[PDB]
């Protein structure tokens, strides 16, 4: 909503509608803590 | 998950033994993939046969009762299918033998009448193979497949 | 002198009131003894039922369980299987240096 | 105590696949209406076409806790005959006026056998012996 400057600086609007937006990035979805990540393998013993 | 709360959840609703059955169908999404439903075609099959001391082998090495998959406090054992010449039991006596240990005491035997994947023709003249037959949580007939 | 306590172990939670029937657990055996130890306890008359399980192979366990008859403790059962696979190896030693000699 | 004896005539030895086992197809010497139909573990007890088989069902051998491995001094009904078999009825089939055939599972080793008398003897137990001789 503002003029053309000779990618501008982002509005707070844009803060909260960056890409999904920090409703959908922050709140509806959240990294999180006491987590982990691996390749899983197959076991028949367990 | 960091609190009882979150934990009772875990182990009593989002669980893996309550999600046998999906809620699209209400049909089963668990059970074995390759080499198990392979293996059962020929542990299950007429032909296989096994002494005591294989028979007990077999029980033990997938029933532990340390790790409480008994419900008997004692792994008891069916007699064998031939008494004279050789002690011999049948392949399908150690399915029963497994479920005589799993299922509760107090309760009786599973009774079911299912079928097989493998068609009578393929086992030879006048079998019933097809037919999986449980009386009383005894497999009788048929051998046990993916179905 | 100091006995090993974290070799062989009693699983409590799997023995029987008193006394035929437990569980027993060895740390650092697999295959090797286990088949051996079950096949020697399974020719003793008073033994109901034996059989031998490793739980994990990642994890360096072995579970023999060992279901008598009376007048005999799975303890003693354990203790006789032992003292007849060493008698028995033994025998192969004898018979081996024996037909060396024979040669 | 016995439930049924009879001697059979071998009619047909069928493998079907099966390296171990065979499907008779017998029929009785002394009744005319009497058939059997029975697998065995043709690797412990050969059964050859045209042979006597002397077929006996009974409850028990002359109450058992459980089955134990045979010991020094043992006495049993099964040191009379040949092959013995122990399994259940499950199944119990009207075939016309008079006849009924009954059907036998000695886990998955089957056997069906049609008569007419045995009504009475005959009965789904848990519990039944199955024992050849010659």
């Amino acid at each position: 909503k503002a003029q053309g400057r000779t990618v501008p600086i982002p509005g707070v609007k844009q803060a909260l509608e960056k890409k999904e937006g920090l409703f959908r990035k922050h709140m509806m979805g959240k990294r999180v803590n006491y987590a982990a990540r691996s390749v899983i393998s197959p076991d028949p013993n367990i | 998950p960091q609190n009882e709360n979150a934990r009772a959840e875990a182990l009593n609703l989002a669980n893996t033994d309550s999600q046998y059955l999906t809620p699209t169908s209400g049909s089963p999404v668990r059970g074995l993939i390759q080499d198990h439903i392979s293996a059962g075609v020929w542990l299950t099959s007429k032909d296989s046969f096994f002494t005591r001391e294989q028979y007990q082998q077999y029980i033990y090495g997938c029933i532990r009762p340390e790790d409480g998959h008994t419900t008997r406090s004692k792994i008891v054992t069916l007699p064998p299918t031939i008494f004279k010449p050789y002690p011999l039991w049948t392949g399908k006596q150690i399915i029963t033998t497994v479920l005589l240990n799993v299922t509760p005491p107090d309760m009786p035997g599973i009774n079911l009448i299912s079928k097989n994947k493998i068609k009578n023709e393929y086992w030879g003249k006048g079998s019933l193979e097809n037919e999986v037959l449980f009386k009383d949580g005894a497999l009788l007939c048929g051998i046990l497949d993916k179905s | 002198e100091e006995p090993d306590r974290e070799k062989i172990k009693l699983l409590t939670q799997a023995t029987s009131e008193d006394g035929t029937s437990a569980s027993f657990q060895i740390v650092e055996e697999d295959h090797t003894l286990g088949n051996a130890l079950r096949y020697v306890i399974m020719k003793n008359p008073d033994v109901e039922f034996c059989g031998y399980s490793i739980p994990h192979p990642s994890e360096n366990l072995l579970n023999i369980r060992i279901q008598t008859y009376g007048e005999t403790t799975a303890v003693d059962a354990l203790q006789k299987g032992l003292k007849d696979l060493m008698d028995l190896c033994d025998v192969v030693e004898s018979k081996f240096t024996e037909k060396i000699k024979s040669m | 105590n016995t439930l049924f004896d009879d001697i059979f005539q071998v009619s047909e030895v069928d493998p079907g696949r099966y390296n171990k086992v065979c499907r008779i197809e017998a029929a009785s010497t002394t009744q005319d209406q009497c058939k059997l139909t029975l697998d065995i573990n043709v690797e412990l007890f050969p059964v050859a076409a045209q042979d006597s088989l002397t077929v006996t069902i009974a409850s028990s051998l002359n109450a058992t806790r459980s089955w134990r491995p045979p010991q020094a001094g043992d006495r049993s009904l099964a040191d009379d005959y040949d092959y013995v078999m122990y399994g259940t009825a499950y199944k119990f089939e009207e075939v016309s006026k008079d006849l009924i055939a009954v059907y036998y599972s000695f886990g998955g080793l089957l056997m069906r056998l049609e008569g007419n008398y045995r009504n009475l003897n005959n009965l789904k137990q848990e519990n039944a012996y199955l024992l050849i001789r010659r």
